This record gives C-alpha cells, structure tokens and sequence, in this order.
C-alpha cells in the first residue's frame, strides 16, 4: 500500500511502501527504501510517520550537517564544557591532552539543555559521515545515532531526543553492570490488542522477560523486552525492543513493537535469501551474529532485580514523575542539544540530538569510548562487557 | 408492529375514495371508511391490538379486513426488530431538527434526541444510531465524537456535512459490522476534487501533509432555506430506510453505501466507499 | 514455514491505481445481508414468480435452431454431484479428522514434501487463503476457544486466527438466511489478498484470482461428496462483517465466498 | 432445446448502469497479446530474476511464527494433479470420442434427462459457456470444415459456432507464447454472458460467475487427468481477437480464460 | 534489424563520453569512439552487414563490440516482424506533418505518405496503419474513411481530434482483432462530459437522437502552434510505441487502449474503452 | 500584507530562546517574551494595526519591535499583489521561442524578451526562465551572479537529464524558496551521474539533451508555456519541481525542500 515511487533523477527515495496484512490486530509495518531502509511499526499513520521520519532523521545526519567554522575546544564553548569533551576524547583517542586542546575541531550549532546558552559542539560527534569533520576523527573514529531524533515541532524533537538519550544511557549501564530496578511479569495483559497479539505470539515461540533497566532514579521508565527460543524450525532465536517514556504502560507498549520490528525484519531478510552484502551498516551485522539462545540466556541469568517481586500491574509511583531535567542536571550540566531546522512548504521541520561529555558519547564499548564518564567508571559492573558490544541494534 | 403507510381518505356527498401507494379503491363499505377514518389520524405505529379494536367497532372481520388494508397498501406487517434500538441526532444545527423528533413518527423513525454539538457529558444507549450533522466542518468535531462512542456497543455512525456543491451522507460506521468510517469518505472525495486525472492520490506532497497533525475543514457554498429543506428531506429517507418504514426494499449491495447529492442539480449519487489505506478504524 | 512469503515483498511491486481501482470495484458487490435488514432489503432483481424460467437453462449461440450434433451418455463414468446441502443438523459429533480429510486432498499434494497443489493457479502465485470456521458447539476442535483457522496448504497445518465464539461466528458466515440454512458444522471461507492477485498481471490478476477460488471450493465439493459430508457454496453474507469476525484487514485481505459443511437429517 | 433460455428475457431484468460498470472494469484485463508485439510487451511486472520467490509459497496470518497444528498426509487419498501439458504434440490423432469423454464428464450429470450438473452455481443460472476448438489437423471433427463449437450441457451436444481455419483460431488462441505452447489438439474456451451474470444479483453476480469458470476448468483439470491428456489453462491470448475469431459479439460476451488439451512427447 | 537508440558522443581535448539512455561511459578505445561517431549520423536504422563494416575498418571484434552496443543501450537487435507493415497520416492539417516522415525515421517509424483529407481516389496497401488526425472534427470524415478501408486487409485505423480542452487518441480500431472503433470512443468521452452523475446515458431523449442521421461535431478550444507542438509529439510516440523503436515496453494491458490528454494541465491518461452497444463496428 | 512566519520558542530556567528559520535569539526583555508567546498563535497574517496593538499592549516600542522581528524571522511583509509583472526567457537555443511573445499573449502570458545565453550587454520585478538544451551547473551559476540581487527577481530553469525534461522550483530570493543547486544537491545526495557530472565539469564540457528532434522541442515548448501560465498562488506552486519523460509524455510534480549546505 502507499506505493510511492521516485525515478534515479529524484530528490525523493526509490520506493515508500506500508505493507499488507491478513490479521487485522497486528502492527502496520513502513518501509522506506533507496540504494539501509528505514522503517517503523504500531498504529497505521504513525507507522508512516516513524518512517518518514526516520528517513529524514538518516538523511540529515548522513548528508546534511553544515559546519561552523573551525574552532579549538574552549575557543568555541564555555570552559567547564570543554574541560568536558577533553577527557571524554582524551579517553577515545591515543592522542594526548596537548594536541586535544590545540587542535581545531569543525564545530556545530548547539544549546545548553538546562540554561539555553547558546555555543558550538565538535561537528564530528554529530556527523556520521567521512566528510564533514575529516581531519577530526583521530580524536572520535566512531560515531553513531545515540541521542537523534526528526519532528514537526522543536519541543517533540527534544523530546524523542531525549527518550532517546535515556533509552541508550540507561541500556548500557543496564549491559555493563547487570542492574535493572524491576521485572514485569512476563504474562502481562496490557488490554491493547495489538500488544497482547505480539506477546501471546512470543511467548508460543519461545520465553519473554521484561525489565525495568531505567537509569537508577530517573524519572520515567526505560523498558526493554526479551526474546529467547530453542525451538530448530524458528530463525528469530534471539530478539530486544527497548523504549523510554513517563509512562510504564507506553514504555512497555513501544518497547514491545520495537521488539516485534527487529524481530520481523531480520525473519524476512533471513527467509528472503538476503545475503551478507545486503548487510551494510556495522550494528546492524552485529546483532545478526547475536541471533542466538545464548545472548538471552547471558543478559536474563545474570540480571540483578534492585527489586525481587515481579511487578502484576502498570501502576505510577513517587519517581517516575518527577522533573527528567532536574535529574539530569544533578548528574551533569554538561548535556547539549545540536538542532537544525529546514522549511517544508510553510512549516519547520526539525533534527535535534542530546550529546554529553559526561555521559556515553556513542553506545559501541567494542570501539572507542569514554569509559569513565559521570555515570560508570572501569571496574564497576562485570569485566568482559566492557570490551563487548551489547546485543542491540 | 402495524405500521400505517400514506394514504388518503377524500369524500363529498356520495363517494369515498382511498388512495395509497399501491392502489385506489372505491370504498362501498360504512365500517371500513371509519377504520380508514381511524387510521388516518393514528402517526406512524399502532398495536395489532388497537386495530382489531378498530375493526371490531365497524363489524369487520379481523382477518378479512387485515387482508383489506395490507393489500391495498394502507399498512404492513413488520416481524424483525432492527440492529438499532433508537438513533439520535447530534449537530451544530439543532435549531434545523426542533419538530423532526415528533414530525418522524409517521414516517416510522424513532428518534431520541436532539443534540447540539456545544454539549458535555453528551451520553448514548447501546444499540444507538449516532447521526452527526455539520453546517460547519472539522474533522476534530468527528474525533471528539469517535473517541466517545465508538466502543459502545452496538453503536453505528452517520456523518453529514457539504463539500463543494454537494451534500454528503457518508456510509453507515458501524463498528461491529466493520464498514469504512469519516475519514475513509472524506479522503475519497479529497482525491476524487484533486486535478490529477488518477484515481491514486498519493504523492511525497502527500506524504509530508501526512507528517502535521490531521485537522481539516472543507470548501462550501452558502446554504439557504431550500438546501436545508433539501438536506432534512435526505436526512430523514435515508433514516427511514435504515430505521424507520420501509416504503421501498433497498438491495444489499447498497444498503450501507454514502448517498451524495449535487444540491445545484438534485442528482443523487449512491456509491459504496473503500477503507482508506491510512485510516486507523479498522485496527481499532 | 519452509516456504513463507512475505507480503513486503509482494507490495514493492504494486501499481497503487491498480489496487485502488480494483478494490473500489470489487466493493461493488459487497453485501449488507443481515436478520435485522430482511424485511428492509432485498437480494434478487427477478420476483420469485419469475424465477423458475431462468434456472438451469441452456442459451443457444443460433437461438430457435436445434440442428446439433448430440453425444451420448454412455462416455459419462462420473457420479451425479449431490443435491447441495441445506437445513444442516449438527446432531452428531463431527471429528476434527474428517476435517483433515477435506482440507489434505481438495488443496494439498499427497507427498507432503512437494509443492504442486491440486489446482493450478496463474504464474503459480496462488493469491487466495483457505479459512475454517468452526460454527457447532458438537464440532471437534484442535485447540480449545480456537474457532477460526488458517489452512496452509504447503505445510498441511492450521494456523490459529481468532477466539470469536461459534454463534458471532455463524451469525456473520449466515448472514440474513440462517433460518434456512440450519446448523452446519464447520465453513470454509475463501479469501483474496488483492495485493498478490495483482502484483504481477496486473488487472487480469484480478479475474485469475476469483477464477482460482471456483478450482477450490469445487475441488472442496467433489472431496465432500467422496467422504459423506453434504455442503453448499454460500454467498449471502454481510462481506465486510465476516472479515472483522475473522480478524481480517480489510485493507489487504477480503472474503470472497464462504462454503458450507456438515450432515443433513433428523 | 428442451431447455432453452432466450437472453430477450434476461434483458428484462438488467440494470444498464451495472452493466456498463462491469464491462469498463472487465476490459481492464484484457491483453493485447501478440507475436508481433513480443518484443514492444510485457505481461509480469515481476522481472524473471525474482519470479521464483513468489511462486508456490503461503502467505501467513502470524508472519515469522511457526505455532501450528500440522495435519498428516496419511489422510490423504488422491491423486497428484499432473504436470500441466506444455509443448504439445500431435504427431497421434485424437478421436472425437475422447473430447465427448472430456466435456460429458466435466460439465453434464451421467442421467441425460437430469438438469443437475457437475458443478455448482449461484442461483442455478449458469452464466458461463464452454466453447471447443479444434487446433490441429490431426484432430478428429464431428462436422467437416467446422473447428469452433459451443457445448449444451443439458442437451449434451454441440452446436456449431464457426468455420474458421484451424492456423487462425489457434493463432488467437496462443497469443504471443505459441513456440514454447507448442501444438494442441483442442481447447475449450470459457465465456462469460454479461447481462446473465449479472441480472439477479448485480455487481456480485460477475464475482460468481468468474469462480464459476474456474470450478468449470477445475472439472476439466481432473477429468483430463483421468483419461490420459495434459492440459494448460491459459490466460495470454488477446480477448478480443478471440472473440472475433470465434464469431462473438463482445457486447454480449466475452472469453474469461483458455484452456489446451493434447499429448506431450516425441 | 539493428535499431539505433538516442545517444551523444562528446570530447573536448583528452576526454571522451557516450551518454545514453542507459549508461555513461569512458571510452579508452580509439576505434570504438570512431564507431560511435559512425552510428549518430545513422538516422534510426542500420543493417547488420554495415555495423560489422563500421567495427571492422576499427578493428572491434564484431561479436564483442556487439556487446558493447547492445550493453550501453548504443542499439539493440530486434527480431520480429510488425503487424503492420507501414503507416499513412490522413488529416485536414497535412502542413503539420510536411517533415513527419523524414524526422521520424530516426525513432525507427516508417511513414509512407501525408495525406489530404480533401484528396480523391487515395489508395492503402494491406496491413498499414491509417493515422486520420482532424483539427475540424465531422464523424462523416470517419465513416467515408472506414467506408474506403474497413475491409483492407491486415488494416488498423488510430484517430486523433480535440475535444473541449483535450487532446484524443483513439485505441486502434482493427477489425482483424475486433477492437472498438472510432464511435466507440466518441460516445464513452459524450457521455463522461454530461451532466448526468450515472455512467450509462441513455433516457428517451437519447433514443429519439438516435431517429436522427448520426451526424455530429464538438466543442474544442483554440489550438496554438504549442498544442501542434505537444499534439505532434503525442502522435510520434504512439506511432513509436506500435510500429517503430520500442524505448520502453508497454504492458499488454493498455497497449490498443486510447490516450487523453489535458492542453492545459498537461496530463496524459490512458483508458481501454468498451464497444458501445448501439455501434456497429462488431457486426462488419 | 504582514505575514507572521514560523518559529520556535524554548524557554527554562529564567531564559528564553527564539529560533527561526535564519537566527537564534536570546530574548532578554519579559515583555517580548509575551509578544513573542502571543505572536507564536498567528499562523501567517496580520494587518500592522494588529501587530503595533500587540506590541503597544507589551510596551516595547512599536516602531523597534517591528525592526526586531523582521531582523530575527519572525516577521515580514508579503506582497499583497502577485509577484511578477513579467518574464524574460534566456536560452541557448533562443531561435526555438521567436515567435513565444507573439503567441502567448493569447493564454495571458506576457514574455518581454527572448535572451540568446551567449551575451553581455533584468528590470524589477522580474521571472527568469532559463532554457538549456546544454546543461552546465556554471551557466546557471553565471545567470545567478548577474541578477540575483535584483528587486522582486526570480528565476526557473529547465533543462534535460537523459530522457527527462526537468522544471526546477522556481527560486525567489524574496519569498524564500529553494535554488537550482538546492535541486542538484538532494539528487545527488543518494558510473554515476556525480560521477558524470564531475567529469563534465572536470574535462569542461556541457551535458547534451539526447537527440532531441522538432517534436521533443515542441513537447517542451507547450510545457514552458503551461508552467508560465501557472505563475501568472500558494507557497507549494513554488516549491514544486515538474518532470516530464520525453519517451512516455508523463508529467510527474514533486516537492522541493532547500539544501542546509547551500547558500541561496
Ligand atoms: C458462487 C455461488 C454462490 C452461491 N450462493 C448461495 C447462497 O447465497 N445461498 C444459497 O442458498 N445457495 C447458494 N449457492 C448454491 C446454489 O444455489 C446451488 O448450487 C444451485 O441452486 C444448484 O443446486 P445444487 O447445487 O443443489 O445442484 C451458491 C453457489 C455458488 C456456486
Ligand atoms: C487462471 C490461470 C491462467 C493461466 N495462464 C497461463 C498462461 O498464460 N501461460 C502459461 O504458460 N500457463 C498458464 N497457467 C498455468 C500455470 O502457469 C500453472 O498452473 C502453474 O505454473 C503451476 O504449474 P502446474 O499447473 O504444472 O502445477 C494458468 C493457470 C491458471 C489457473
Ligand atoms: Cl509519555
Ligand atoms: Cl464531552
Ligand atoms: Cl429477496
Ligand atoms: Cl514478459
Ligand atoms: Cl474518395
Ligand atoms: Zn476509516
Ligand atoms: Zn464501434
Ligand atoms: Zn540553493
């Protein structure tokens, strides 16, 4: 359905499509495809519209970040800050203090979240491509998405930047100590049937847990769903979906549609006859050799629950609507919003992304990263997962 | 249920003419012009009881006379209770159906309530026809009305509203039956107003209109008098039809279908619509 | 399972004013035929009277000439098809294994390592689905609650689709005429994916996809006549209302005949 | 004959404005089906690279799960359907016996005083008609000179239709695929008579009548399996040119689907 | 037949570019760009014999510079002979089609006369395509021109007129292949253009039209030299589409089928039309 | 005449932020805080009366106010009558238009000159259709340097990619719309044609339409003359490319969106 089609002299991709369906109470799967493909997955418009925005949201971070010039780390933002980004790089690169500070970075446009300050960011913690920030990236080689999001309005991109921001803090934290707050029953009836559809379905195939892995007294609740089977006829036998939101009831809900989109379209690239050279992206081709019982089996049997009862119900509490902002400051004031704005017919459009020093600048601990950073240092949580990366996507 | 159809009963002096739908008889009988007196003024229903009683009065055989008035069209037997218990009227025009709940009963059309749009805490019984009549279109009115009542049970929707030159009646919602809502109606006649000379309407201008938040509200002609005396008469058939006295069997591949009319020419147009690709109102 | 299909894969070839154009067509013919509507609607054009004149006739390509060339009926070694089961009694059980029965030899191989059907379909794309719906209470059932099932006719398996309950079930299945049709055991519904009847032909798709539904509920019918079930192809059925019953979207999926199943008598 | 129908008193009954609904739709489908357009067509929207992963697979209601209830091929007692003839052959002669063996069986009940026939039909009006044409030389004729005839299924005989020459009528038949066709004895073509198909019920009248053919070809599937011919259901032909070559009026009728029958071998 | 496709051979200095519809290429050969400037002079067709002499004077291997050309969309190789052997052009307008024929011998049609309407005695052979193009539409024209040719062997007719602001193209009317003619089409575009909103147009005023010589013109806005320009190039591309160098194959669904188009929004459509019931082309 | 444009306002602890479409601001005053808060409601019109009662309610001062925010973005003055009293086509093949001002006077189409592309010696005002049957990046680039700057100036361009005849946007400095480069960039965006036009470029030399014939030129000729027609008014008439397959005759409109990157 949709079916929209652009030729190779277009400014718009090859292929728009939402999928068909036999079960009514099933998610609307829609795709975005031209030469990855971006996609996304729930209730019919916005299933379009999580995929036309994360399209745009690729796009941009790909192809379309302009620079500002080319500024040393405390030429181009206040000097708190830039003692911030020096030991993150510090930690990311070979590269020593000296040339980090005197070394002229290609900068972006950023505000401070909490004071509105305005100042500039380095541009290659933000692009993701060779070159925008060239000679920048002996200092910070890998980069990624963490923290990115695309909307109509300023306010929502903040927002999905900032779920965003938590979902991926709180996942690695989660990964690298094995600390979650709580578990959900595995045999919740969430009422929504598209929800309740896709657990019923999981759980005929293989195991579901659900953990609460929120970042230790956040607001909100960061809820990552899990899949495991044994079952020889299934080829999915390992998937996650993980989402961030004030509500437990929404968290849970995203994050079992994640879930279910990672989980269907690794099965149709499989049964597709797709092969390796299909796979492009580096997390992408990661998760593939995570499929496999093993990698639920070592996340569940080394979980720690902060609490051992199994939470029945999708009940509120004294936290989690408490100010996500204020909790955030506490830990750090170092936290920018890189942001950008383009017109479409007489509207705005807008990408933003949540980048801090003090916090995970990407979320591949197999690469270079700040290790020490406001919320984890070496040697806290388990030894080997600091040097393995998360079986995420 | 008796139901009494249109007739007339004229005399002067010597002769007594009836005249229905069906037929015109020349009445020779003294007790069947007092039934047909009798029916006369009786709007809409009566109980099979009141017209033996009717006819008893006169000296008519129950049987022979029920056999009169049904074949010469002057009432019907009805057996089957319908799939809505009662309809109501919600609009921002209720001013325009003031009489209508008390002038439909002849026409055999149960109608609750009248309800202004403006209202709150506005309730609904199950098994109600919710019929929502707009002078001044937004979509968010039909929202507002979807999220109230759509898990009703038994619950149906009719929307009216004009576009255009045109009057439209959309299809029968009727969650439980599963048939295409407003919003699948109003974007087959979005497409169809579009200069594209393609039935497809769906470009990546599309898709970025589909990025705001949908809220609309429609072109229009100025109405008068006689295109609300047109609208009310529409309104009330297709009521009729669903609800009320049946005067003519529709066929099934019809019966749920929008009826749209050209209020310059008064051509009727009955077309059954399909769920739009992008609405949510099959996945609720 | 072995031989899934995505329908992603269908939908990247898809001419979207094909499929608009197809489905504004097909909707045409839809049907609101429920109790409720009995007295306010109707289903045939010709009167009852009439009707007789038009059943099981011949028209001549010369009308008024009979000047042929007649073939005997000594070259006939087939049975009469029975009389098409109606006022069906559920009085006896009826095992979930004359059920197989049916569904194994009217759509599938009998090596179950092969792919070849027992009709043949355009381009072998094979667009239309088998559904079961199980309407008597006197019915044996797989899986408890369960009542609506897809047949997948490669991998010879019901696949669960919906716990409606066996009255909303046949009450949308019968539509208006339930009073007549009586108590069958369980229906078949045959159902159109437009999006892969069209995919490939295009609008002849279309026409191939129905065509290929009449291969299978007759295959359906000479299977039941062989195993003692008495049936009837039925299409007085409210189409929209069945789909939602059976937890279809609409969108992409679409019933196009519902056939009957169970004994006649006592 | 005994059983004759005039269309006259069908047309009493047509709804104008459904007829010329159906008939713009129907014409959608038709092909323009050539040799002489081979290179300057296309029939599949599919490139021949990807064709084999849509072909003979299922379509799942819970797509990449795989929870079933798998049924046994024990249960099953037929047949497998053969391999759809292609690349015919007539170096043998085929007797005009075993075509009356085909369409007696197929489309007639054994008793020839019977009006039930082999396969069902909405309202029992019978909308399609089958026509036989004789495609090679080699093939027997009941009427010299006569290669198209249109079957009575009631008065099981046949009616003479046209004189058309033997290269012509399997010219309009193949369409643009007749090298790889090769040369059939026969074929009976299906055809539907618009304003029967669609007087009782409207719009979903040409449903029912479009699976009505296929229930039909369907007969002639199995029945050709029996007694020893391949067949081919066929749909790359263009319409019109049949109906011309086949002295019908398109207003009136129009041919559904092709059907071939005939050896396969040296 | 080799067909030679659209391309260009550019160079200034050191560099060489084939640009055509499919690739762009680099060429490093010295006899290759030699070639290549051989085949653009070439106006459409070219025989196999003179190509492998082109390859041969630059030392190409004939199987292997074969498959560069065929590869790079230079040419391609077709094997199969047409339905219809040539084409004429008839039309009121014949200065509008002065250069036609030696123009579009380079998109591989082959047109062997311009014809006058106003001429006497104008001949066909068998299997050619009658392309009748009116500015001033009259339906006598057609049917003297059916008159004359309808029972030419092998015969086709296309037609082109305008039509309120549209520009018509007839699906081709062969009687071999029993395809709607001229009057067919005329009727489906009369009747879509009234005011009726019902698809069949028929009521007691038609049948008392059709007691009338059949007998008719229409209404059409003023035509510039752009609407020629546009018609013109229409008329190429449906004529190269059923006789000459196919660029793009067309789906057998709507290769006979007519083809409309806007003047003023510029919009094609392209719709098989039915047999209209009280014609009788079918019955010829 | 007074079009309240979009914009954003983020505001904390104490702070406040206005973000438009070409600035950032930090607001410092409370009182444009809440003319800033007020004037976020609009969606694209006011007359001054509106606009100085708003402001003289906030107490700002009405005159420097309005200077604020046509400066920041936020406001501007849109032209209450249409934008163009004429066009001017320039062209490299202008011999294929000398009869265009003549014809198209007839469909309210008002061309003043015909401009041959190799020249050197554009009033206010003014529609620029640039046609090139040559496509060159640097020719069009040459056409923006002379008149870019013009009063009420605007330009299209046309050209051919292989098979296709392309109509850009049309890019108005005033109104704000995207530029041909913007077009170029989000195509290539996605041997390639960057690969193509590089070389061009790199070894100088134009990009050929492929063979086009008499017919091809007319087909063209009668779009430029519809399109014209077209722009003689909401925003997406602006922001909107044509594509027209010369092979096919199918017209194909699509969006346009700026590139960041670019300058325009
Ligand atoms: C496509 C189709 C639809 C049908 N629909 C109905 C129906 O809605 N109601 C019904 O009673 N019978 C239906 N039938 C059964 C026919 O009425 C029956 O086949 C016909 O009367 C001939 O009787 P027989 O099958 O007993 O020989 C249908 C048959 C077909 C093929
Ligand atoms: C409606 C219909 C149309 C068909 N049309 C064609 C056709 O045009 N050309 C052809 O070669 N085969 C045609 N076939 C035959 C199928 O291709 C064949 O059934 C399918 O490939 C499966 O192969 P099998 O029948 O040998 O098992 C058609 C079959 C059906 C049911
Ligand atoms: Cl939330
Ligand atoms: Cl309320
Ligand atoms: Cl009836
Ligand atoms: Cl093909
Ligand atoms: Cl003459
Ligand atoms: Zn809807
Ligand atoms: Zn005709
Ligand atoms: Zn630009």
């Amino acid at each position: 359905m949709i079916n929209v089609y652009s030729n190779l002299m277009s400014a718009w991709p090859a292929t728009m499509a939402m999928s068909p369906k036999l079960n009514r109470n099933m998610p609307t799967f829609s795709q975005i495809w031209d030469y990855t493909p971006a996609s996304a997955a729930g209730e019919t418009l916005k299933s379009i519209q999580g995929a036309i925005g994360e399209y745009f949201e690729r796009r941009h971070f790909f192809n379309e970040i302009v620079t500002g010039g080319q500024k040393t780390l405390y030429e181009m933002m206040p000097p708190s800050a830039a003692k911030a980004f020096t030991e993150a790089f510090f930690q990311i690169s070979s590269l020593t203090r000296d040339e980090i500070i005197t070394h002229k970075f290609k900068t972006v446009r950023a505000f401070n979240l909490f004071s509105l300050e305005q100042q500039e960011i380095p541009a290659v913690i933000i692009a993701l491509d060779n070159i925008t920030a060239a000679d920048d990236l002996k200092f910070y080689p890998d980069r990624d998405t963490c923290g990115c999001s695309f909307h109509g309005s300023l306010n929502d991109a903040i927002e999905g930047s900032l779920c965003e921001f938590m979902e991926r803090q709180s996942l690695l934290l989660y990964w690298l100590q094995g600390k979650a707050n709580t578990e959900i029953s595995s045999e919740i009836v969430t009422g929504i049937n598209h929800i309740d559809e896709i657990l019923l379905a999981l759980r005929s195939e293989g195991d579901i847990r659900i953990f609460d892995i929120t970042l230790p007294g956040a607001p909100g609740h960061a809820v990552l769903t899990l899949y495991g089977t044994k079952n020889k006829i299934s080829r999915i036998k390992y998937s996650t979906g993980l989402s961030y939101a004030n509500s437990l009831k929404k968290a849970l809900c995203k994050s079992v549609v994640e879930l279910w989109q990672s989980y269907i379209c690794l099965h149709n690239f499989l049964i597709g006859g797709y092969t390796d050279d299909d796979i492009i992206d580096s997390y992408q081709r990661h998760f593939m050799s995570c499929n496999k019982y093993e990698s639920f089996t070592d996340l569940c049997e080394n979980t720690v629950l902060l609490s051992d009862d199994v939470k029945l119900t999708l009940e509120e509490n004294i936290t989690s609507d408490t100010n996500l902002l204020n909790y955030l400051q506490q830990i750090s004031d170092n936290i920018f919003v890189y942001y950008a704005r383009e017109r479409v017919s007489n509207s705005l459009v807008w990408y933003t992304k949540i980048v801090s020093p003090d916090f995970f600048l990407h979320m591949n601990n197999s690469g270079a990263i700040n290790i020490n950073n406001k919320i984890y240092h070496t040697g806290d949580g388990i030894k080997v997962r600091e040097s393995k990366m998360v079986p995420f996507p | 249920m008796i139901n009494i159809l249109p007739f007339e009963i004229i005399s002067r002096n010597t002769k007594t003419l009836l005249i229905t739908y069906i037929s015109s008889v020349d009445i020779t009988h003294e007790g069947m012009k007092k039934v047909l007196e009798s029916l006369r003024s009786k709007q809409g229903i009566i109980s099979e009881y009141l017209l033996d009683k009717l006819l008893d009065e006169s000296l008519i055989d129950k049987d022979k006379g029920k056999e009169f008035l049904i074949t010469t069209g002057v009432i019907n037997k009805t057996k089957t209770s319908p799939l809505w218990v009662n309809s109501v009227i919600i609009s921002d025009v209720p001013h325009l159906f003031s009489n209508a709940r008390e002038q439909w009963k002849c026409d055999g059309v149960f109608v609750s309530h009248i309800i202004d749009i403006k209202d709150n805490n506005i309730n609904v019984s199950d098994s109600t026809l919710i019929w929502l009549h707009l002078e001044n279109y937004h979509s968010d009115i039909v929202k507002r009305i979807y999220s109230k009542f759509e898990s009703n049970p038994g619950v149906a929707f009719i929307q009216s509203y004009y576009l255009k030159e045109s009057f439209r009646i959309d299809g029968v919602y009727s969650p439980d039956l599963g048939t295409p809502c407003h919003f699948c109606h109003i974007e087959r006649w979005l497409s169809r107003e579009e200069k594209s000379f393609r039935r497809n309407e769906m470009s990546w201008a599309n898709l970025l209109q589909l990025l705001k938040k949908y809220q609309m509200t429609l072109p229009a002609l100025a109405l008068g008098e006689s295109e609300r005396g047109f609208s009310y008469h529409l309104i009330k058939r297709r009521l009729q039809e669903l609800t009320g006295t049946s005067l003519v069997k529709s066929h099934v591949d019809n019966f749920m279908s929008s009826v749209s009319a050209d209020l310059i020419t008064c051509i009727l147009c009955k077309e059954p619509v399909i769920h739009w690709q992008a609405c949510s109102c099959l996945e609720r | 399972s072995k031989h899934e299909l995505s329908l992603v894969e269908v939908t990247h070839y898809t001419d979207p004013e094909v499929l608009a154009i197809v489905k504004d067509f097909h909707v045409r013919g839809n049907f609101a035929s429920l109790p409720e509507f009995a007295e306010r609607t109707f289903v045939s054009a010709v009167p009852l009277a009439h009707l007789e004149k038009f059943e099981n006739k011949e028209v001549l390509f010369r009308p008024g000439f009979s000047s042929v060339i007649n073939i005997s009926s000594s070259h006939n070694f087939s049975r009469e098809r029975l009389p098409s089961g109606i006022n069906f009694c559920d009085k006896n059980k009826l095992s979930i294994r004359t059920i197989e029965k049916l569904l194994v030899n009217a759509f599938s191989s009998p090596d179950p390592g092969s792919v070849r059907r027992p009709y043949p379909s355009g381009g072998a794309l094979y667009p239309i689905e088998v559904f079961l719906c199980r309407l008597s209470e006197n019915t044996e059932n797989w899986q408890a609650g369960t009542n609506v099932y897809h047949y997948l006719p490669l991998s010879q398996a019901l696949e669960p689709v919906a716990t409606c309950n066996t009255q909303s079930l046949y009450r949308s299945l019968s539509g208006g005429d339930s009073e007549r049709l009586g108590k069958p055991h369980f229906a078949l519904v045959y159902c159109i994916i437009f999006e892969k009847a069209l995919f490939k032909y295009r609008y002849r798709g279309y026409r191939m996809a129905l065509m290929e539904t009449g291969s299978m509920y007759q295959n359906a019918v000479l299977v039941a006549d062989q195993i003692g079930l008495k049936n009837r192809v039925w299409a007085g059925y409210t189409d929209s209302y069945v789909a939602k019953t059976m937890n279809l979207d609409q969108r992409t999926v679409a019933p196009l005949i519902v056939q009957f199943f169970g004994d006649v008598n006592d």
